[PDB]
């Protein structure tokens, strides 16, 4: 019925790059300013395509990442607070989780983008933070539950015993899963290799640096302030040396 | 006829491809079926053909890593049965709830649920067996060691699994269907993995432990090495924290250079048919001719 | 403060047992950690940490290097307790 | 008696638990694609 | 009373955290599309 006209637009470089997606708003603005002051002013301007789809997906991706992150970090804080009746341990663990996530993704960005030249797919970040949060919860909770049940004999001896007991198990589990995930590097699909090796390098870094040195050393610096609302002793009342045998 | 992302779209792409390659062109002419709908078809059809090689390589790696952790074939076998039974129960339960239209599935929620189920199952099995063997190496008999394992790790497994379930159910509140469809199947998968890990795990440990020396520890000097690491941590915590934070800074300083990409034909083999159609078109027009925009201006009066 | 040498050795042998595994019948005042008991420099730090936690005996890091034999540790703890 | 109820029941009823999980997996994987 | 709100400080902290998180989430759910 002649009420709508359509134009078919082609891009120069890659439509689905960061620039081909920033061009969508510019196309809409150009078409809107073209009918300004003409009898067609006020017409509805619809822009469909495939770079428009990815503009909208890229916009929604940020907010969905934020929703998932807020939700997961609050759940993690809540379980670390319920288990260890302490706000400082929960906050320290949430902070080390955020720091280890950042460092993991930065390491994978380095390896993939700056060294191998291949940029990271846009879903790698999401699928990586999902799994990495999921397993960091496991390992941090197992470590700090043991720490809490053993600091009865002194915070330092409690940390020594908790390491010797649960740090080995945490690293075994972490390394098994990390090397399972780094076997995706054999896929022809580069997105599978990217997500697999991102999860794998993240877990390697976590279990070998963060959860193995940065979390218990923070528990050792903050001696009794690691359990703050609970009043714990740095070490028990000194015992007298035992009688022989 | 489909809708990009669904299965009717792939039906349509293969139908069109059938129609097109059904008849022969003149000599010299070659026809293709390109576009972000045939590319998605070839992508989703090569995803499974790579996934079935991954399902073998990851298990071939899991087995050798279990042999390296537990220097024993019987223990690796037992704990692998734990993991495999958990994964089977999870896949079965979610395929059941999706088959009877009780919950909403996806061909992406499944590929993530299998990964997460394997992660959780191996973690919980290693936790349980590690605590049992640690209590066993301190001199406790099989009964006391079983009870120490439970009293130490059951609440941890329960809490951590229930938070994974809650966190992955909180995905249901996102907007993209990619993430939004991960909510209920992943939460249900985690609940099933946790129920399995807490009932079937300890059951297998309590049955197999009463025979010979099945689950008895072998490598306990690892506990000594980790006690020495803990001693170094409690004696000099400041320096070690500084070192760990310095290492984490290397990764944290690369993040403000992160650029992403939405071209799926960069992360796919160039051997796919749709990508070779893309190449044939790029030989002649340009890279962006097969991905056109459409702008419509709808006015209220006849514009002819 | 008059813990006899046998009491101090009885307390040290429990920590050495837990840290390493050497039987308390093997911890005698004339054996040196480095060769006879084979206790490296980093298990001595753990023994010192656990001794400080249990019996309040603080052995600083620089003195821990010069305590070669079990007799050295017992004498250090006695000289510290006679304060 | 002095053993908690949950692990004690899991230990006493261990083999019916394993058999039940096996039956569940069988049903769930044979009745459904 | 302060004596009784410090036996129930964990559920209160959980409520305030869940409330702030839920409000932020229902606020961010509106940005897309709009
Ligand atoms: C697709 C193809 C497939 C590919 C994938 C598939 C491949 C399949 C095969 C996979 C092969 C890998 C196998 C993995 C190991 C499996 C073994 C296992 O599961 O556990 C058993 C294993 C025990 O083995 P064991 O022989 O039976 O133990 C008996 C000992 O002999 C008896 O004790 P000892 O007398 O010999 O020594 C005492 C003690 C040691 O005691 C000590 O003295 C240590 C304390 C010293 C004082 C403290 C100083 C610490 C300073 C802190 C500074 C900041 C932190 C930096 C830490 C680094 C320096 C330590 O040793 C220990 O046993 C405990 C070790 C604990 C410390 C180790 C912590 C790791 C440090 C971090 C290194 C890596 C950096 C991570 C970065 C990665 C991120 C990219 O458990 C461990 O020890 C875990 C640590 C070793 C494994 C992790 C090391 C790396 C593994 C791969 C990581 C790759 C990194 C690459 C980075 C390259 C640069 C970019
Ligand atoms: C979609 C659902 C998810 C929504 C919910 C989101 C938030 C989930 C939060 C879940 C919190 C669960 C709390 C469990 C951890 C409790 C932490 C704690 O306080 O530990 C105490 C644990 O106290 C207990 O005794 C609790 C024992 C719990 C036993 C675990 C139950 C096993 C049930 C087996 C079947 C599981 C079926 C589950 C099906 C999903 C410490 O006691 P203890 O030091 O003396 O050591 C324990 C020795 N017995
Ligand atoms: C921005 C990047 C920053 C990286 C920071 C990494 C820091 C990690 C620290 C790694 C510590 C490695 C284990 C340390 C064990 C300590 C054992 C010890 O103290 O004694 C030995 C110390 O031996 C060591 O292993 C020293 C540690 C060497 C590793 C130091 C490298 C890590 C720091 C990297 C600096 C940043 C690099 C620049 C960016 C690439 C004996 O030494 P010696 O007296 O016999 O040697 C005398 C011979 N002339
Ligand atoms: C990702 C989400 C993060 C959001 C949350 C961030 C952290 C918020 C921290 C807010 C702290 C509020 C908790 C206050 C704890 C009060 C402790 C208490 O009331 O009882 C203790 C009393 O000990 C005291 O004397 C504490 C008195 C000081 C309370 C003053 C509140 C300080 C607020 C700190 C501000 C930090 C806020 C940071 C916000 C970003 C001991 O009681 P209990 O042992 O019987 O309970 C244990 C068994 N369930
Ligand atoms: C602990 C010992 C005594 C270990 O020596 P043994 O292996 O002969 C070490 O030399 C020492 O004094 N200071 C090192 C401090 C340290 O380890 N800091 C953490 C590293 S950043």
């Amino acid at each position: 019925d002649g009420h709508a006209v359509r134009f078919i637009i082609s891009h120069e470089g890659d439509p689905m790059s960061q620039a081909g997606i920033a061009r969508i708003a510019k196309i809409k603005t150009a078409a809107k300013e073209a009918i300004k002051g003409t009898p067609l002013e006020g017409s509805a301007i619809y822009l469909g395509g495939t770079a428009a789809m990815f503009k909208d997906l890229s916009d929604g991706n940020t907010y969905d990442l934020m929703i998932a992150g807020i939700s997961a970090l609050c759940l993690i804080f809540i379980i670390m607070l319920i288990t260890t009746r302490s706000v400082v341990a929960a906050a320290v663990i949430v902070g080390t989780v955020v720091l280890s996530l950042g460092a993991s993704f930065g390491l994978s960005v380095l390896i993939w983008q700056h060294i191998l030249g291949i940029e990271l797919h846009w879903l790698v970040l999401a699928m990586a933070v999902i799994i990495l949060l999921a397993v960091g919860a496991d390992y941090n909770l197992l470590l700090v539950a043991r720490l809490k049940e053993e600091i009865h004999a002194g915070i330092n001896t409690g940390i020594i015993r908790a390491m010797g007991g649960s740090g080995s198990v945490v690293t075994a589990a972490g390394l098994v899963f990390a090397f399972t995930m780094m076997s995706f590097a054999v896929s022809e699909l580069t997105v599978m290799a990217q997500v697999g090796t991102t999860i794998g390098m993240g877990l390697l870094f976590d279990t070998l640096i963060v959860r193995s040195f940065m979390t218990p050393s923070i528990a050792a610096l903050l001696g009794k302030w690691f359990w703050w609302p609970q009043v714990v002793r740095q070490r028990p009342i000194p015992q007298p040396w035992p009688s022989p045998a | 006829a489909g809708n990009q992302g669904e299965s009717l779209a792939n039906e349509s792409v293969e139908a069109v491809k059938t129609i097109v390659e059904r008849l022969a062109p003149p000599p010299g002419v070659k026809v293709y079926v390109t576009g972000s709908a045939a590319l998605v078809a070839d992508q989703q059809q090569a995803g499974d053909r790579s996934l079935q090689v991954i399902e073998a390589v990851t298990f071939t790696v899991i087995i050798v890593m279990l042999l390296l952790v537990y220097r024993s074939i019987i223990t690796s076998a037992i704990m692998l049965t734990m993991v495999v039974l958990g994964l089977l129960a999870t896949r079965g339960g979610v395929a059941f709830l999706g088959f009877h239209r009780i919950i909403g599935l996806s061909t992406f929620a499944t590929n993530l649920l299998v990964v997460l189920a394997i992660a959780a199952a191996t973690d919980y099995a290693i936790f349980l067996i590690g605590r049992y063997q640690e209590a066993r190496g301190l001199g406790q008999d099989r009964e006391s060691a079983y009870y120490t394992m439970f009293g130490g790790t059951a609440h941890v497994v329960l809490g951590s699994g229930l938070t994974i379930a809650g966190a992955t159910f909180c995905l249901s509140f996102t907007r993209l269907p990619y993430f939004q469809t991960l909510g209920v199947p992943l939460a249900i998968g985690m609940v099933i993995v946790v129920a399995a890990a807490l009932t079937l795990g300890p059951a297998i440990i309590a049955v197999t432990s009463r025979f010979g020396k099945l689950l008895e520890p072998k490598r306990m000097a690892r506990v000594r090495g980790w006690r020495k690491v803990g001693a170094a941590i409690v004696r000099w915590p400041g320096p070690i924290l500084v070192g760990a934070v310095a290492l984490a800074l290397v990764g944290l300083l690369t993040l403000p250079g992160y650029r992403t990409n939405y071209n799926d034909r960069n992360y796919l083999p160039a051997d796919l048919p749709a990508n070779e159609g893309y190449a044939a078109a790029e030989r002649h027009f340009s890279q962006a001719r097969m991905n056109p925009e459409v702008l419509m201006v709808e006015s209220d009066h006849d514009m002819r | 403060m008059a813990a006899t040498q046998e009491e101090i050795i009885a307390g040290l042998a429990e920590i050495i047992e837990e840290v390493t595994g050497i039987e308390p019948s093997e911890v005698t005042p004339e054996k040196s950690f480095v060769d006879d008991l084979d206790i490296d420099s980093l298990s001595m730090v753990e023994i010192a940490v656990q001794t400080e936690d249990k019996y309040g005996v603080k052995i600083p890091d620089e003195d821990l290097a010069g305590l070669r034999t079990v007799g050295d540790v017992v004498a250090y703890i006695q000289k510290l307790e006679e304060e | 008696a002095a053993r908690p109820f949950i692990p004690r029941m899991i230990r006493t009823f261990a083999v019916p638990i394993i058999l039940g999980w096996l039956v569940t997996i069988a049903v769930l994987n044979v009745t459904v694609p | 009373m302060i004596g009784t709100l410090k036996r129930a400080w964990i559920p209160l902290l959980i409520l305030v955290v869940v409330a702030i998180a839920g409000f932020t989430v229902q606020r961010i759910r509106t940005f897309f599309g709009s």
